């Protein structure tokens, strides 16, 4: 009897995709064709600092733009100051297995995490001099992938187990929990207006919830693999993901219909990382090819490349300001460009 | 089982239906907008003075 | 019954008092090394957890 | 009373960090010395086996 | 890895990948589990019942 | 559920054995490194239970 | 713990771990000098009475 | 509870073993470090009042 209510949800996605073609009206090539396309660029590397003996996987900036977290595989985390190149924390762990990192918009936490299934909090600022742990953050059975701080006392996780949820920090128990993510989730990225959010998924999947209730109002489709990295636009009405497949998209909000697509002839490798500039004119990306290039955004038409590593790049980012951009590959080096 | 995976199937996708759907021309030109407006902002694409970047 | 964990740091002569003199809480000290001497060091480091 | 068992092991400076933090289960930790440094270090470690 | 024996004449590797084997005048074979949680080897299994030397040592099958 | 305090003196050669025979009321020997006419390094210990 | 025996022992580079390993029942293993390549080796038993 | 009493010895190579090798009464070993050739030596003795 089931067959019928199959039937019926079939023939309802029919009438909402006939709703939906419609209303594109906009061929961007044919209406940006008029404006003309930007000049050939090279950057220089300035800084190349080390203190890592093993293969870094994550970084992220902060809101002071002189700071930036690191964390290696065999488990540890620095500190470090970008304009005299000094390291000023020094923390070890308890894992052998670190995959994600967060700092704090304040300025006085950090968070870990990993394949070990628990979330561990640490308080920089002490009465005392030394570092200790604050709170732990345990209740699901998958390996942890990725954190980002709603707030000082808000955090979201992305569990391995189909599952996404926030927690309260003081009492130490979940507040809501989210649901109805098939594939599994691996990165998700928050507006900047502190409302929304997107997760990717394993089959090719994009979703879009709300903070308060957790509703999933749209959804899109189009890739054919795992969507690794996903990121926005500063307006905060598109956000362009990649794939393993050289594959980048940007999508609109309203549209709910892929807009462009930036694909070339001679690459065969998986992205791993995407990320926007200020304006949002340029759109930068990364390749297990052992490089990495700069591309733009309207033309899809590649700018430049930059001098690579000797080994894989599985991380990348850009201040808030535009004034940097640093890369980390699986040779524990991190380079600053500008 | 099947019912209750059925039951969500009525519930969200009926859900999704009933949204608007706009023009995409307009999004596009106040995308435009937007990225021209904001040159201003872009050290990496307007070169600036040795002495304003700190990294060097 | 008693297991251990260890762990490598490394680091610069000019910052070396203030990475000892603000270790974390339980981390011990075992031995300190001189690497390719401006110098260069490096540090074990000892935890000591129970079930 | 105890006993103790003593192994010597060699390692450059590239695979330290993952043989010192992938240790076994029961062996410690004993002075690490540099030898003909590049690098080629020389570990010590102990287990302790009672009855 | 580390052995407490101090006589080891014989070495095996399993056809799929994550197992090993030693022996010797210590009349006793082991078996040792490289995939595991976190990175360390552990022994999985110590075998036992012959009060000969151990000459060799043969993967069937995991 | 002990405690450690650790901390890095610097002394040259000539001052060594009156810096040594002389250490204060609780604080340990840890260890002694030659750094670098000779200058040298050493760390100390005390336990603060309770 | 009333009692202590301390011994020096001279290895050279090659003769490291057939000494190492075969260490006699009782004594253990405090210091590693390095005096081709010349070694040291200070050894202790207990002897409680 | 329990006290410790530093010295500080030093000794030529050919005079090591015969001042290792027979120690005083109550003295521990810690350290020997490597300034022909000389040493230094640490030793530790606690004095429990």
């Amino acid at each position: 009897e089931l067959d019928q209510l199959r039937q019926e949800a079939e023939q309802l996605k029919n009438q909402i995709r006939d709703a939906r073609k419609a209303c594109a009206d906009a061929t961007l090539s044919q209406i940006t064709n008029n404006i003309d396309p930007v000049g050939r660029i090279q950057m220089r590397t300035r800084r190349t600092l080390r203190g890592h003996l093993a293969k870094i996987y994550a970084m992220h900036w902060g809101t002071d733009s002189r700071l930036l977290v690191s964390a290696s595989q065999d488990g540890k985390l620095i500190i470090w100051d970008s304009y005299t190149t000094n390291k000023v924390h020094a923390i070890p762990l308890r894992s052998s297995w670190v995959m994600t990192c967060a700092y704090a918009p304040s300025g006085n936490y950090v968070a870990c995490g990993g394949l070990d299934n628990i979330c561990s909090i640490y308080n920089l600022k002490t009465r005392e001099g030394n570092v200790r742990v604050s709170r732990e953050l345990a209740g699901h059975t998958g390996y942890l992938s990725c954190c980002r701080f709603l707030d000082d006392n808000q955090i979201v996780t992305s569990s391995g187990d189909t599952t996404c949820a926030l927690w309260d920090i003081e009492t130490g128990q979940q507040t809501t929990t989210f649901t109805g993510h098939t594939g599994d989730v691996m990165s998700l990225s928050l507006a900047p207006d502190t409302r929304l959010f997107v997760s990717g998924a394993c089959d090719a999947s994009a979703k879009l919830w709300d903070v308060r209730e957790g509703m999933c109002r749209q959804t899109f489709t189009g890739h054919e693999s795992d969507i690794n990295a996903i990121c926005f636009f500063p307006n905060g009405n598109a956000f362009a993901t990649g794939s393993d497949d050289a594959t980048c998209r940007l999508f609109d909000l309203r549209a709910d219909q892929e807009l462009m697509t930036y694909s070339h002839d001679n690459i065969i490798c998986g992205i791993t990382s995407v990320s926007f500039s200020k304006s949002g004119r340029l759109l930068l990306a990364g390749y297990d090819d052992f490089n990495c290039n700069v591309w733009d955004a309207l033309k899809a038409d590649r700018a430049g490349v930059l001098a690579g590593h000797d080994n894989r790049v599985s991380c990348l980012g850009v201040t808030d300001d535009g004034m940097a951009v640093a890369t980390g590959s699986w040779d524990s080096f991190l380079k600053i460009w500008n | 089982a099947s019912i209750a995976q059925a039951r969500k199937l009525v519930e969200q996708l009926k859900m999704e239906a009933n949204i608007d759907r706009i023009k995409v021309s307009k999004a596009a030109a106040d995308l435009m907008a937007y990225c021209e407006a904001h040159a201003k902002e872009d050290p990496l694409l307007t070169p600036v003075p040795a002495s304003e970047n700190p990294f060097r | 019954p008693v297991k251990h964990v260890y762990r490598v740091l490394q680091c610069q002569e000019e910052e070396l008092t203030q990475m000892v003199s603000t270790m974390s809480d339980g981390w011990k000290f075992e031995q300190l090394v001189s690497i390719g001497s401006q110098a260069e060091f490096l540090c074990v480091v000892s935890k000591e957890l129970h079930n």
